[PDB]
């Protein structure tokens, strides 16, 4: 009853990766609670205040009484607990995050971060400026190779190095790196490894 | 960040790794090219055998512009020795070629043309050492304990299979064990 | 027996070498069914015949006297595969399931009897499952001897030779190997054909892993061999029944479970996204009734009762409960007897009885003798009950109900049964 | 049938080490005497299978797979300690508690 | 500690009795608390309580979870045993607990329901029924985690 | 010195990098003059495909192999220190409270890349920006710092040493560390007794008994 809100609170936290695990990973978190953390914040902010308060009263009445000691333990750890569960959804939720930063930007030319994430404003804001914050941060590890990478992609070993690529209900022709594969609905192209990496994360190609 | 696995090996990454490993071929052709690792080679002989690396050839497989050798570790009559010596030493594993899994899926792919009685017999002896080993392994699991096991001879793939279970189940027991002292 | 040698060696040659390109789907199926314990292999028939037509040709002509050979040609594979040496592992059921051609349940008239028979009935109830034999030992009861027995299937005398006689052979029980069976009986589908009369119904055995894998009520399509019993009543008269190897249930019909205490993820997912909507309420009232109009207030009442309530176990023993009832009362054209049979769909578990009960089945809670017999404050209970004509129920239960709503427990003292079960409805 | 005596033989050891069950079989013998002296126990000595695993395994999972072969060897066994008790002045039964399942 | 099995773990409660009195009570109006009450405690609070006094705050009485009934019960079939209905967290659980009290005798005992466990795990590791509804959450996970090693490894096996 | 050596440790450095529980040594020497290397086929691959079709009014072959070869290498290190930003993003704090104290090697210019640290002081900082206008304001006092309280920890986590990894034992024999029958290495696990360790078979154990055979690289994972 004392700190069991943040235990509820990471019992939700449990069913986000329960969404990442088989999965299928769509990604689509329903939403970041702002409400319930809210709520969790102002009984801490309760908790720290009486604390403050009988920080004063050991001062003068408990005169540094036995059992004084207990309050600033036991409720110590109350603090620590909210902390214990807010670093723990809010890392998972970092973790459920970076990742799609890392498989999909998203791919060639990135060219810029758009109509990515469909939780787009439902996600809270100060994730987002994190977030955003965070592929200006890769982007410098673009910057330094020069390998090249070309890393958000290929994950997955190339073999054998060309493929054949079905078309998905995509126009196009927008393959204007390379060559203009000139993308064309009902239009399987049989083209090397190079390209497929770069467009197969964005939507266009089917089978690989 | 990998995502999947991550702390084990990927099926794919598997043969991915043993791709690299070098074995004969038959070139029908008659650059350079220096490339980086192969070292190879000299214009190649047709009807001479030599020694390459195995992602090329499979690449001139494709092209069908080589012939790739049987390994003489893989036939039917040598595997007979194998299945053989294995029911008879019912604890260890015997002598593999540690790939024999991956080469077996990736040789029977393409170059089943080239060997000698591929048909219906191989298939059906790997699948079979690929099953007394197995089960084998599942009752030489019992024995679990920290730290040790003689996994002894045994493939990347058998490996890369079980791994997460033992390594995972590993992890809760000697983590009892160690910390009740 | 050079003959069964020589099938069985076609079968162990069928089963290791058998290739869909390029895994041994039936090699496989066996080590997947031996580890979780299953044992039992599913032949699909057109790999069958597609591998030998010879087989499936003597198959397809004595089956009896075969398939029992093709059980222990199997199990003397798994022999080789679950196990190494230089048990106790019993023969496999197999079962088998194929398109063939469809033969409706009144065209079954002698002259297929003993060929396998591919046929689609709705199962009326199933029998309470009973033991029949597989390996049981006997002694005699004079010079003692010690016969192990192994019975087949494929009724079957005991023999009678080690005065001796006439059959002095006792069943030792304590070393018996038993396997079950189940007795369905199934009344064709109401489409085709009863025409203008009522459907006949052919009684078929199930057995060991087949066993209770359908729930009466559900369509299905059996396979098995048909065959004959006799079961005196002259003359001679033997009557008709279909032994199933193997059942396979129809795609959707409460394959089960469709009550998991847990459902999916994507579920979850799907509700929290539901738990976000301002008009959720609302929208929730809307959609109950899509055909019956107005109403409103009984319209949100449903949903505040479906929704359950507080319910408390607080000490002492006393707990109050939920949720709550509604009268719908008035004249027709209120469509509140179609809004039950609503109710009664969407509810988890709900039990429609307007009566007076019916129609042989007891208003809820019923007492039948061979114990509980089970109704609808039974059968329905921890949940949602849907009566009508509550004014023109019965007294001596009518009592019984009075007193269950409040405190959820109903005490039948019934002849030999003084039971005090629990209605949570 | 030596290996039906090995039972026996076996199922006393477990009796008097530990001996917290023949406390229980005296106080049958004993009871049912002062209602002698005076001016209806059934007789049988509940088991807890509790104490069987702690002993042996192989023993104990026999009276699960094959009771047949076993509860009656244990039982006169049960009777023959019954008798070395005292005194002077019936088949019994085993009970089994549990420890399911 | 991050991950969400820990910090669950420390969710549950424990049938623990104070050995002191203590005024402030933040659970109601006591105000303090009548020494050698047992009050339910979560794990988290009552992990440290144990130790930090030379006499500790709580006296630490074993959860009916740890009832010599069922550390009984554990040693005759474990594979048929139900955890999930009784915590439903056991080794996340226990682990702490095991070193919170310093018992040796109950080791040798879960080591050993682990691997029995286990022996039954890598059988469903091969490609439910009933079964996979009765593991414990973390071991449950370990579930996932090898059955995907195995469905990937037979997906790569062929095409 | 030669190519294929290279490649060779740079397979050996992969594999020990996704099996370990923890960060490895970064091994500048060798993934930087294959970050020349690359950049000079890469170059010349595209000179010499533009060069041929000059020729052009015959066979691909060596262009195409060439090519797949790039591409497969080119992915090796990419999935390399993809894996390695991982284990920063997971050990950014224990690292953090490695740096801060003097014993023994510090991140330096070694223990991360030159591109790496830059990554590692990044991300810890946008981290704790994060946290810091989400969940701290509303700032507990005690809770201030992100270091050890004790308890519980937090993270410490995960220098995990224990943690068991597959090793297959392989290296040059003399005939320094073989002791018999077989040969090397001890051992000596701190709870246990020696089993001790064959060559031609693979031994799970705890990863930080072999931490000293995996330095030499007397045993592959």
């Amino acid at each position: 009853m004392y700190g069991d809100l943040g235990n509820k609170l990471v019992l939700e936290a449990k069913r986000t990766k329960q969404l990442y695990a088989r999965s299928n990973q769509d990604v689509n978190l329903p939403m970041y609670h702002e409400d319930i953390i809210r709520n969790i914040l102002k009984e801490v902010s309760n908790l720290r205040k009486n604390t403050e308060y009988l920080k004063e009263q050991q001062q003068l009445g408990m005169l540094d009484d036995k059992v004084a000691k207990c309050q600033y333990f036991v409720t110590l750890l109350c603090m620590e607990r909210n902390k214990r569960c807010l670093l723990a959804y809010q890392r998972l939720r970092t973790d459920i995050l970076d990742s799609m930063a890392w498989n999909n930007n998203g791919l060639d030319l990135m060219s810029s971060i758009t109509f990515s994430q469909q939780d787009t404003n439902n996600l809270s804001h100060q994730e987002q400026e994190y977030l955003k914050e965070y592929c200006d941060l890769i982007t410098d590890l673009k910057s330094g190779d020069l390998v090249d990478i070309d890393l958000s992609g290929s994950l997955v070993p190339p073999s054998d190095a060309f493929i054949d690529v079905r078309v998905l209900k995509d126009a196009g022709e927008i393959q204007t790196e390379y060559g203009v594969f000139n993308l064309i609905k009902d239009s399987q192209f049989f083209v090397q490894q190079s390209d497929v990496e770069r467009l197969i994360q964005q939507g266009y190609l089917q089978l690989i | 960040l990998p995502a999947h696995l991550q702390q084990t090996f990927s099926p794919e990454e598997i043969q991915f790794i043993v791709e690299n490993e070098p074995i004969k071929i038959f070139p029908r052709i008659t650059w350079q090219l220096i490339t980086t690792d192969d070292k190879a080679l000299n214009n190649m002989v047709a009807m001479r055998s030599t020694e390459v690396v195995l992602w090329i050839a499979l690449l001139l497989k494709q092209q069908s512009k080589c012939s790739i050798v049987a390994p003489q570790w893989l036939t039917t009559k040598e595997l007979d020795r194998k299945i053989q010596y294995e029911k008879t030493h019912p604890d260890r594993f015997s002598e593999l070629p540690w790939n024999w899994l991956v080469l077996a899926r990736i040789l029977f792919n393409k170059a089943k043309d080239d060997f000698h009685d591929p048909i219906h017999e191989l298939r059906g002896k790997i699948q079979d050492l690929r099953e007394i080993r197995q089960i084998k392994v599942l009752k030489g699991l019992k024995y679990l304990n920290e730290s040790h096991l003689q996994l002894d001879n045994l493939s990347l793939l058998e490996i890369n299979e079980l791994r997460p279970f033992i390594t995972e189940i590993m992890d809760k027991l000697r983590e009892i064990h160690t910390a009740s002292l | 027996d050079d003959d069964n040698t020589e099938i069985i060696k076609s079968f162990k040659n069928f089963i290791l070498e058998f290739r869909l390109d390029s895994q041994f789907i039936y090699r496989d199926q066996l080590r997947n069914n031996i580890l979780v314990k299953n044992y039992s292999l599913t032949v699909n028939m057109e790999h069958l015949i597609g591998y030998n037509e010879d087989i499936y040709k003597k198959l397809s002509d004595e089956p009896s006297d075969i398939i029992p050979l093709f059980e222990t040609a199997i199990t003397q594979v798994a022999k080789r595969i679950s196990i190494l040496s230089r048990n106790s592992l019993p023969t496999f059921q197999l079962i088998l399931n194929s398109n063939a051609n469809q033969i409706p349940l009144r065209d079954l008239d002698s002259e297929h009897v003993s060929k396998i028979v591919r046929l689609s009935g709705i199962i009326i109830s199933t029998s309470v499952l009973s033991s029949r034999a597989t390996y049981l030992s006997i002694m005699c009861r004079n010079c003692r001897h010690t016969t192990s027995i192994t019975i087949n299937n494929f009724t079957v005398s005991l023999p009678r030779s080690c005065n001796c006689g006439p059959d002095p052979y006792i069943i030792i029980h304590e070393s018996s190997k038993f396997i079950d069976q189940q007795f369905l009986k199934l009344q064709e589908i109401p489409e085709l054909v009863p025409v203008g009369e009522m459907p006949r119904n052919l009684t078929m055995t199930c057995d060991r892993y087949l066993t209770n894998k359908v729930i009466p009520g559900t369509r299905v399509t059996i396979v098995g061999i048909y065959s004959i019993y006799n079961s005196k009543n002259g003359v001679a008269i033997r009557t008709p029944y279909i032994k199933i190897l193997g059942i396979q249930s129809d795609v959707e019909t409460s394959s089960i479970w469709n009550s998991v205490t847990m459902f999916t993820e994507e579920e979850e997912e799907e509700f929290l996204q539901l738990s976000r909507n301002p008009k959720l309420y609302e929208i929730l009232t809307n959609s109950i009734a899509p055909s019956i109009f107005g109403n409103e207030d009984i319209k949100k009442a449903i949903v505040c009762l479906l929704m359950g309530g507080s319910k408390k176990i607080l000490p002492d023993g006393m707990r109050l409960r939920g949720d709550i009832n509604v009268l719908l009362l008035g004249d027709p054209g209120t469509a509140k007897s179609q809004l039950l049979k609503f109710v009664e769909k969407v509810s988890p578990i709900a039990v429609y009885t307007s009566g007076k009960g019916s129609s042989a089945a007891g208003l809820t809670a019923s007492v039948q003798r061979d114990y509980l017999e089970g109704g609808a404050m039974v059968l329905a209970d921890g949940g949602v009950v849907c009566i009508d004509e509550f004014d023109k129920m019965r007294d001596e239960d009518r009592v019984a109900i009075h007193e269950a709503m409040e405190q959820q427990t109903i005490s039948i003292a019934k002849a030999g049964i003084t039971t005090v079960l629990n209605s949570r409805t | 049938d030596a290996v039906f005596g090995d039972r026996v033989r076996r199922f006393q050891e477990f009796l008097d080490t530990f001996t917290s069950y023949r406390d229980s079989v005296r106080s049958i013998q004993v009871y049912n005497s002062n209602n002698a002296a005076n001016y209806i126990l059934p007789h049988r000595i509940i088991i807890s299978l509790d104490d069987l695993r702690e002993f042996d395994r192989s023993f104990w999972s026999g009276i699960l797979v094959e009771p047949a072969y076993f509860i009656p060897p244990a039982e006169k066994a049960l009777t023959d300690l019954a008798d070395s008790m005292d005194d002077v002045p019936h088949p019994w039964k085993l009970s089994f508690k549990g420890s399911f399942g | 500690y991050y991950d969400i099995d820990d910090v669950l773990a420390d969710g549950t409660e424990f049938p623990c009795k104070f050995q002191y009195d203590i005024p402030g009570l933040g659970y109601n109006p006591g105000r303090p608390i009548t020494k050698n009450t047992k009050l339910s405690l979560p794990l988290w609070l009552a992990r440290i309580l144990a130790i930090v006094g030379p006499v500790p705050f709580v006296e630490l009485l074993p959860p009916d979870m740890f009832s010599t009934k069922v550390m009984n019960a554990i040693k005759t079939d474990p594979v048929a045993l139900d955890l999930h209905s009784i915590n439903s967290h056991f080794f996340s659980l226990a682990i702490k607990w095991i070193m919170l009290f310093s018992e040796k005798e109950l080791a040798n005992v879960v080591s050993e329901l682990l691997l029995q466990r286990a022996q039954e795990l890598n059988h469903h590791a091969s490609s439910t029924s009933t079964f996979l509804l009765k593991l414990e959450e973390m071991e449950k996970e370990i579930y996932k985690k090898s059955h995907e090693s195995y469905k990937d490894t037979k997906r790569w096996m062929f095409k | 010195v030669s190519p294929q050596q290279d490649f060779s440790d740079l397979m050996k450095s992969w594999k020990n990098e996704r099996c370990s529980p923890e960060l490895l040594p970064y091994p500048h020497q060798l993934m930087k003059r294959l970050l020349n290397r690359i950049s000079m086929q890469s170059q010349l691959i595209e000179n010499i495909s533009m060069g041929f079709l000059d020729m052009q009014n015959e066979s691909k072959l060596p262009l195409l192999c060439m090519e797949t070869e790039l591409e497969r290498l080119k992915f090796v290190i990419r999935s390399y220190i993809r894996c390695r930003l991982s284990k920063i993003d997971k050990f950014s704090l224990y690292l953090r409270q490695l740096n801060e104290d003097e014993n023994s090697l510090i991140s330096l210019t070694d223990l991360l890349s030159k591109d790496e640290i830059k990554y590692h002081d990044t991300h810890s900082l946008i981290w704790l920006k994060l946290v810091n206008d989400s969940i701290l304001k509303y700032m507990p006092e005690e809770l201030q710092a992100i270091n050890d309280t004790e308890g519980s920890v937090n993270m410490i986590d995960e220098p995990d040493w224990n943690k068991f990894v597959f090793i297959h034992v392989n290296g040059p024999p003399d005939g320094e560390n073989e002791f018999g029958k077989p040969c090397y290495t001890v051992t000596i696990p701190d709870l246990k007794e020696e089993v001790e360790l064959t060559i031609g078979s693979i031994y799970v154990m705890r990863y930080e008994v072999i931490r000293d055979l995996l330095r030499d690289d007397k045993v592959a994972l």
